[PDB]
């Protein structure tokens, strides 16, 4: 389901509404969960929500992209979940296209998929 | 150039806060740290020692030699990284 | 430095893609890698736009609740537990 | 030097009898050398009181930092 | 004037000395040894503990760290 | 002041000093000194060892004591 | 010049600001701004190849013409100039400032400390030796 | 050279003894010279404690009192 | 894991358990490595046997000298 | 390593602009820009301290010579 | 690379301090000694015994590796 | 901020004196700096340091003549 | 001003003349004691003198806390469970407050390890049986209101209440 709240994110989710403009409020929200190994679909949502407010924050994009790669690592690189990771890099680059680390990681992700024909094109863009 | 000392860089980050350490004699120390050395010799400003039974004592300064000791615990603030 | 006088339209690849015969060869090596990773693993909205390099790409925009869709969900939740704690 | 004993003992294919700081004794043939006297032990018998217990070990490797004291038995028979 | 241990040992070398280990065991042995770790080697050694003889020993290997005595 | 120069002052006056040993050891030594090096090796002479198990004393003549085994050195006093 | 002439003429002046740091201890004998040995032996090890110049010590208007070392250390050195001034300098790869001593009508030629080290005597072509207290920075003989 | 034995010693199953009278049995899987000990398919037997099984184990080799080696291992070729 | 750089990187994103010289056992994540075996241990809990006891701890850096035994288990973490 | 020297930026670049340019490669916790008192402007250089040396390496390797306002900014190891 | 120098021992020297020895023996002494080997020289020192009375320690030499434990009585300013 | 104190009651223990005055002075203000001794010549005297001149006068007037351990203390 | 978590960071945390660890919260307009838990009992001494604290309650559980100073506050109520919160409290000085009843000492009396107290300036000194009641209720206490207890007063006190 797309809806649901718990006693242990009531505080953090409320804190973000009174403090709409501090990244650290999402970090306090994220970080305790990070300790608490818990469903990735929740974590992806909390990251994409944070990355909707603070779309130029490299830290959240870098940690989110590496987290998507981290949890998808158990799926074979042929899988569509690795395609979705690449589509997240394209959305990240719409803000952070001047940070080589995002481009470097994106290229390494294309290499891990084993593709060639447009792995080259990602390199040409970079 | 220099390229060495990653725990020492963390140890430098650990400076100024409170640390916990244990000694070969078996008792535990809690102290605020601002001293580091390549030979692991260290000195603590403000220190408390507590035994595993019920005895505790306060020490204002303690110096530690890096080669006849048990290891120290670094502050939580390092989780900033 | 002295590389800057040597960077040009060829360096950025504006003058290297009229040929296109590379793609069939790349496809051949690409599929063998796909089988190779499969074999190694065997033992273990949308939109469409002209992309940066002129070639069509797809963008998978996320659809997600905004704060107004979720500050009200937690509101109803917290009122229930407060009244429950007052009676019990 | 002290190696003289090692070399002549080793060269004459002798065994060494070893006694530990507390509980155990060892008997062995040698094939290792360094300034720290690291040893490799062969045809090893281990006996210690936890009743008498006996265990046989074919091959053993002993590091020179956990160092123990050696006793010689020349009337004992060779292999 | 005082003397360094190595020339001092030279006067002592070949003579009869008393030994004791940090663990509390005593030994008597003939000694010829020079090395960077300052180890000791004893030959055809007769063993005493608390001044009473236990056994006559043969060749023995002992690390320098546990031994700390030499005198007669 | 430093130990090597002070040892020169002890040996020049032949002061009697007490030495203790580290780790798992229980012995006390009372002795005069005549030895020197930068490595703080010690030549011990006219010495007496106290047995803490019995508080008895034995007299000892001229022994060498390796500096790494040595803990503290100080001018001896009576114990009973 | 004589005592009455030299005092009004301000032949010696004080300009140091760091006269103390964390404690009211002396600054000449101990190298208080260092962690190295406060007193040093004559020979640590077998000699090695030299390396590099630290700095030119630019600021002064004239030449330098004698050097002397401080007892039991190489951190601090004393210098004599044809400019009739005497100055101290720190040598262990450091560029901090030290206090100026001056009082000679003609160039200084040679300097010797007294064996206690808190005073030094200086020989000059003006045919006088004057007695300075290094900590005080004043003359009275 | 002795360094070759520590690096070459691998894949066989060994019994290990630790200073606290403790026994360990584990098979080795590692390729390095610095004596770093990594074990796989391990059984653990602490002194005065029941045996337990471990999927993987790593031990500081300097702490190990002595290692017991399997019967067919011709140690002579690894030491050279 | 120990010392070797490449082993350290492979073992990351695993739960890791430590047993020390005083018999207490610790479990902690790590994403740090010194080839002389110094690591930073985070989110740790210790267990004590008298009886049995558990304590909550602060974050730790560990010196290889004390570690007797280490083993790796558990599900992957976040990030 | 964790301390960077930053150089080559234009007169438009304030401390927050560098903050916006350097947190791309790790956590930045302070930036300082020494200002020249005679001109009333900065000397075109500033220092950055990172919490991690690895982040500072991903910040030298990927900011050194990077373009800010069209000028190649230089980022380097403070000697 | 670069390494580091010894600490600023001069800031703490000549104060009066207590020293601790293995086996829970206590010594109280004034300290004035330093060397690259980090040995220590103590003077005017007194020992407090666990199984007896007290004895006075006259100008003491200590090998640096063995003991270095201090509790000071004068607060640093 | 330095005063000389004499003729104090001899029964107060060293820590007890330190503790007793610490509770006395902390109520008057944020002043904590004292050194007291109990040896034969040292007895009946202590050294105390004040944070500020204004707090010292109020404390001094209150402590001047305050009965402590059955004796009225005096300050100079 | 409020005793929020940020106030504890900004205010001085310092070691006092008896080598104990102290945090300064003096005079911070505190009306009710709260948020002390962020300290997590890491301080040996808490100093709250000169504040506007109206009641002695709401303390978190502290075991390291040896001495507490609360002089000149506005305390008019003491929580009965204070002994469970501060069982190891050895010194508690409440000088110049307005504590009015012996009943207020009963929560303080449950703190079985309390040894030194001061109540000068409180109205309770005028109350009947003020002096004798403390002797009966607090036999472990060594010093009261900068005054000692005589051995004969316990005999006299026991004679009165028996």
């Amino acid at each position: 389901t797309m809806k649901g709240i718990s006693s242990e994110d009531v505080p953090f989710e409320e804190d973000i509404i009174r403090n709409p403009t501090s990244v650290n409020c999402w970090q306090r929200y994220i970080d305790h969960k990070l300790q608490n190994k818990s469903p990735a679909k929740q974590m992806f949502l909390i990251y994409e929500r944070a990355l909707a407010v603070f779309e130029r924050s490299y830290k959240l994009w870098y940690h989110y992209l590496k987290y998507r790669e981290s949890t998808i690592v158990n799926k074979c690189p042929t899988d569509n979940s690795w395609r979705a990771l690449c589509d997240t890099y394209e959305r990240c680059l719409m803000r952070l296209h001047k940070m080589p680390r995002i481009w470097i990681c994106y290229c390494e992700v294309m290499i891990k998929r084993g593709l060639i024909t447009e792995t080259r094109r990602v390199f040409d863009r970079a | 150039m220099t390229s060495v000392g990653v725990p020492i860089k963390i140890l430098h980050e650990a400076e100024g806060h409170m640390v916990t350490l244990e000694t070969v004699t078996g008792e535990v120390y809690r102290g605020k740290l601002s001293e580091a050395e390549d030979n692991m010799n260290c000195q603590l400003a403000e220190t408390v020692v507590t035994f595993r039974d019920g005895r505790s004592h306060q020490l204002d300064n303690v110096f530690i030699r890096g080669n006849k000791i048990r290891f120290m615990i670094l502050p939580d603030m390092l989780k900033n990284a | 430095a002295d590389l800057l006088r040597n960077i040009d339209a060829h360096y950025f690849g504006y003058l290297d893609d009229e040929d296109g015969r590379l793609i069939p060869l790349e496809k051949l090596i690409e599929e063998k890698n796909i089988e190779r990773i499969n074999k190694e693993f065997a033992e273990k909205q949308e939109s469409t736009v002209i992309g940066e390099d002129g070639r069509p790409m797809t963008i998978r925009h996320v659809l997600l609740p905004t704060q107004q869709d979720i500050e009200e969900m937690l509101l109803e939740q917290k009122k229930q537990e407060l009244m429950a704690k007052y009676l019990d | 030097g002290p190696l003289s004993i090692l070399t002549n003992s080793v060269k004459n294919n002798h065994q060494v009898l070893i006694n530990c700081r507390n509980n155990k004794k060892l008997l062995g043939r040698v094939k290792a050398f360094d300034r720290h006297c690291n040893m490799v032990l062969e045809n090893v018998k281990e006996m210690w009181t936890e009743v008498a217990k006996d265990r046989f070990i074919s091959k053993m490797f002993l590091r020179g930092d956990s160092v123990i004291l050696v006793v010689k038995n020349p009337l004992a028979q060779a292999e | 004037q005082p003397v360094n241990p190595k020339p001092f040992l030279n006067s002592l070398t070949g003579k009869f000395v008393v030994c004791k280990l940090k663990w509390g065991m005593e030994y008597k042995g003939v000694l010829v040894a020079v090395d960077s770790y300052m180890n000791l080697q004893l030959a055809h050694a007769e063993e005493y503990i608390d001044g009473n003889s236990q056994g006559n020993l043969g060749e023995i290997l002992i690390r320098c760290n546990n031994v700390l005595y030499v005198g007669g | 002041v430093q130990p090597v120069n002070l040892i020169f002052r002890y040996l020049q006056n032949r002061t009697r000093v007490q030495i203790w040993l580290y780790e798992d050891v229980t012995h006390r030594l009372e002795g005069y000194i005549i030895g020197f090096d930068e490595f703080m090796n010690v030549v011990f002479d006219e010495a007496e060892e106290v047995n803490m198990k019995t508080k008895g004393r034995n007299k000892i003549g001229r022994i060498l004591l390796k500096g790494d085994n040595i803990t503290l050195i100080h001018a001896a006093q009576q114990e009973a | 010049k004589e005592d009455s002439e030299q005092m009004a003429e301000e032949s010696s002046t004080l300009h140091l600001k760091e006269a103390e740091d964390y404690q009211g201890r002396s600054f000449l004998v101990p190298p208080s701004f260092t962690g190295v040995n406060l007193r040093e032996d004559y020979v640590p090890e077998r000699c090695f190849v030299p390396k590099k110049l630290v700095h030119t010590y630019r600021g002064h208007n004239k030449g330098v013409n004698f050097l002397q070392w401080f007892p039991k250390s190489a951190h601090l050195f004393l210098s004599c100039s044809m400019d009739t001034k005497i100055k101290l300098w720190e040598v262990y790869d450091r560029q901090r400032v030290v206090r100026t001593y001056a009082g000679h009508k003609l160039p200084v030629r040679e300097v010797a400390f007294n064996n206690e080290g808190t005073e030094f005597l200086s020989a000059s072509f003006d045919r006088y030796v004057k007695l300075w207290d290094t900590e005080t920075g004043q003359v009275k003989q | 050279k002795l360094v070759r034995f520590l690096m070459k010693l691998s894949h066989e199953t060994v019994n290990i003894e630790l200073k606290n009278g403790t026994q360990v049995s584990g098979t080795i899987m590692g390729v390095d010279v610095a004596m770093n000990t990594h074990l796989r398919a391990v059984s653990m037997t602490v002194k005065n404690k029941e045996p337990v099984k471990l999927d993987t184990l790593s031990i500081r080799g300097n702490n190990i009192r002595y290692i017991i080696l399997p019967d067919p291992l011709a140690l002579d070729t690894l030491l050279i | 894991t120990i010392s070797k750089n490449n082993k350290m990187m492979a073992h990351l994103n695993y739960r890791m358990k430590i047993i020390l010289q005083d018999g207490r056992t610790f479990i902690g994540f790590f994403k740090a490595f010194d080839k002389h075996m110094n690591i930073l241990l985070a989110e740790c809990e210790e267990h004590r046997q008298i009886g049995e006891e558990k304590r909550i701890l602060g974050l730790v850096l560990v010196r290889g000298e004390h570690i007797v035994s280490m083993t790796v288990d558990g599900p992957p973490p976040r990030d | 390593k964790r301390t960077l020297y930053v150089g080559g930026f234009t007169e438009d670049v304030t401390e927050k602009v560098l903050m916006a340019a350097f947190i791309p490669f790790g956590d930045v916790v302070a930036i300082s820009i020494p200002m020249d008192y005679e001109s009333g402007k900065h000397r075109g250089f500033g220092f950055v301290e990172f919490d991690m040396a690895e982040d500072a390496a991903m910040a030298i390797d990927n900011m050194n010579e990077s373009e800010l306002f069209g000028k190649t900014i230089r980022v380097n190891f403070a000697r | 690379m670069s390494k580091t120098h010894p600490p600023e021992l001069k800031k703490y020297m000549d104060k009066e301090m207590d020293l601790k020895l293995n086996g829970n023996r206590r010594v109280s002494g004034i300290l004035r000694g330093f060397d690259p080997f980090m040995n220590m020289v103590i003077d005017e020192a007194v020992e407090y015994q666990k199984d007896g009375g007290s004895v006075n320690l006259g100008m003491t030499v200590i090998r640096g590796n063995s003991v270095v434990i201090m509790e000071p009585k004068e607060r640093i300013s | 901020h330095t005063i000389y104190v004499n003729n104090l009651n001899e029964k107060v223990k060293k820590d007890e004196l330190k503790r007793s005055l610490h509770m006395v002075f902390t109520q008057f203000g944020e002043i904590i700096q004292l050194m007291s001794f109990r040896k034969e010549k040292m007895r009946g005297q202590a050294h105390i340091v004040f944070k500020e001149v204004s707090s010292a006068s109020n404390a001094l007037r209150a402590l001047q003549g305050f009965p402590f351990y059955g004796k009225p203390m005096r300050i100079q | 001003v409020r005793l929020t978590t940020e106030l504890f960071a900004e205010r001085p945390q310092f070691v006092n003349s008896v080598n104990m660890r102290e945090i300064n919260l003096r005079g911070q307009k505190i009306p009710v004691i709260e948020n002390m838990g962020v300290t997590r009992d890491q301080f040996d001494v808490i100093d709250l003198t000169d504040n506007d604290i109206r009641k002695l309650d709401n303390f978190p559980t502290f075991s390291r806390l040896n001495t507490l100073y609360l002089h000149n506050n506005r305390i008019n109520y003491i929580a009965p469970d204070i002994a469970t919160k501060l069982p190891n409290l050895k010194t508690l000085a409440l000088t110049n407050n307005n504590i009015c009843e012996l009943g207020d000492i009963e929560p303080l009396a449950e703190c079985k390890k309390l040894e030194y107290v001061t109540f000068i300036g409180n109205p309770i000194t005028h109350k009947d049986n003020y002096r004798m009641y403390m002797i009966y209720k607090l036999p472990t206490v060594r010093v009261i209101d900068f005054n000692r207890v005589r051995l004969t007063e316990r005999e006299a006190a026991k004679k009165m209440f028996k």
